[PDB]
Order: structure tokens, then C-alpha cells, then sequence
């Protein structure tokens, strides 16, 4: 039950990383007035500065669920995935990305607005 | 208490930690047991290419001997943390490779380990322990600087 749920947001990110339509927007919205957000090694405060980064520099993605974990930490309100994806970017090899997210409960209960406030997002390996 | 944790911007704690902690994974797993709580929850994965100290125990009895080599070669393991507000704690994964020992032969596997930490006690509670193995491959991280990739966000 609240596997798929998960499982199924976590591709919707995907998705949003995906389109290269600048119209984005509902995007940030999926990030609440407060985060903690790391690219690459890279910090980032705001949601928007950083998809503001990714839409103005990475280039066109194609991601690939291939493993997704998660618990629901007790009092804490919300819950923490272990995600691992595959990534092409023009389409050329296959690149290895680990991402870990903390999601707020509100989503089982179908609320999706600010419901991230952990974005681990890092490259593991790239083509041989 | 060697599991103590503060939260230098040196980002040395987490480093303690994660040496501490996979240390004690090769040679004496059950000594790490102390570190989880009844509501603790532990996980594992394989990628194609369990609650409470007990059940955590069992599978943790379960899972082949390793041996990783964070202090020797560190440029093989990058690591980023991240507060985790919502419960006065922190996020630590490491990625990294360690050696795997059932065919009575030692394999080089790749992995990301995600521990969700609550400092306490002078020390911390393993909130959540998420383990993905995967196949072994060079980390698309390193440098020319001898020593893990860290980054750190709050
Ligand atoms: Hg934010």
C-alpha cells in the first residue's frame, strides 16, 4: 500500500528532473520554505536556486528507477527514501545516481505541497 | 560513547562515525545493536546491475563477512550529511566499495548506506539504516586528493 504510493512520488521527481519544459514552477512546490538540498556535492538553500541551476545548466535527463527504500521515522512526521536511478543525457550511456529524500507524511494522505526537505542527489559511477 | 556526535563544520564527526561504525560492521556487528532501539528499522537491497534490535540482529547475523577500507584508501568513499530537523537529528550516507566474501571468494562490491541518526546519551540512536549493494565500479567522485569526498548541508 504506502509502498507504491512512495515508490510512484518518487518517479513524479524523476518526471519534474525529466522535463525540460520551463513551465518548473509546481516543482518548487514539491519543496517547502525551509530545505536542505545537495547536488553533485553541492548545497543548495533554496529549492529555486537550484532547479533554477538545473533547468539553466544540466542538460536533458532520462532517469531509471532501479531500487527504492524507504522508512517512516516515528514523531518525526515523515519519512526517508533510498533511491537509485540510472541516467542518459543526449541518448548516450548509462550514469549511476543515488538519492536520498526525507518526504513528509502528508503525501500518503495524498498532500504533495512541500513535502521535500531532504535532496541527497549524487553520482556514484558513470560507463565503465 | 566513541559514537559521540557532534556536528563540526569540519564534518569529522560524521567521519568518526561512519569509521566507527563499518569497523565494528567487519569484525563485531553485534557490538553495533547498541546503537539501534526498539523502533530502529534496518534495510537492505541489491540493485540490477526488519525492526528492533533483534530482528535487526538476526539479519545482521545473516549478511556475509566484509571489510571496508575507509582509513586506508578514503578516496574510494565520498559522504554527504544533511540535518534532519524534524527529529533533532542527522542524515549520514557514505558511498563507497568494501569487500565481499558464499562462494568462499572475496568480490569487490560498490554500495550507498544511508544511517538517520538522533545524537544521545553522549552518543546516537540509529534511527534508520538503509543499505543498497551494488555492483562494484570505480566511484564517479574521486579526486587527486587522497581522502573522502565530503559535503554537508544544513
Ligand atoms: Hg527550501
Amino acid at each position: 500500500n504506502q509502498a507504491q504510493i512512495t515508490a510512484t512520488f518518487t518517479k513524479k521527481i524523476l518526471a519534474h528532473l525529466d522535463d525540460p519544459d520551463s513551465n518548473l514552477a509546481q516543482f518548487v512546490q514539491l519543496f517547502n520554505p525551509n530545505c536542505r538540498i545537495i547536488f553533485n556535492a553541492t548545497p543548495f538553500a533554496q529549492a529555486t536556486v537550484f532547479l533554477q541551476m538545473w533547468q539553466n545548466q544540466v542538460v536533458q535527463t532520462q532517469h531509471a528507477l532501479t531500487g527504492v527504500d524507504y522508512h517512516a521515522i516515528p514523531g518525526s512526521g515523515t519519512l526517508i527514501c533510498n533511491v537509485n536511478c540510472k541516467v542518459r543525457f543526449d541518448w548516450g550511456p548509462y550514469f549511476g545516481i543515488s538519492l536520498q529524500l526525507i518526504i513528509d507524511d502528508r503525501i500518503f494522505r495524498n498532500d504533495f505541497n512541500g513535502v521535500i526537505s531532504g535532496f541527497n542527489y549524487n553520482m556514484v559511477y558513470k560507463p565503465e | 560513547q566513541q559514537f559521540f556526535f557532534e556536528n563540526d563544520a569540519l564534518g569529522q564527526s560524521s567521519t568518526d562515525f561512519a569509521t566507527n561504525f563499518l569497523n565494528l560492521w567487519d569484525n563485531n556487528r553485534e557490538q553495533l545493536l547498541n546503537l539501534y532501539s526498539p523502533q530502529s528499522q534496518f534495510s537492505v537491497s541489491v540493485d540490477s546491475t526488519s525492526i528492533g534490535q533483534e530482528s535487526i540482529n538476526s539479519i545482521f547475523k545473516t549478511l556475509p563477512k566484509t571489510k571496508h577500507h575507509l582509513q586506508e584508501q578514503p578516496n574510494e568513499y565520498s559522504m554527504e550529511t544533511i540535518s534532519y530537523p524534524q527529529i533533532n537529528g542527522f542524515v549520514i550516507t557514505l558511498h563507497g566499495f568494501f569487500e565481499e566474501t558464499s562462494n568462499n571468494k572475496l568480490s569487490k562490491k560498490s554500495f550507498d548506506r544511508t544511517w538517520v541518526i538522533v545524537p544521545m546519551n553522549n552518543s546516537v540512536i540509529i534511527a534508520s539504516d538503509l543499505l543498497t549493494v551494488r555492483a562494484y565500479s570505480t566511484g564517479a567522485w574521486k579526486t587527486a586528493s587522497i581522502a573522502i569526498a565530503q559535503a554537508a548541508g544544513s
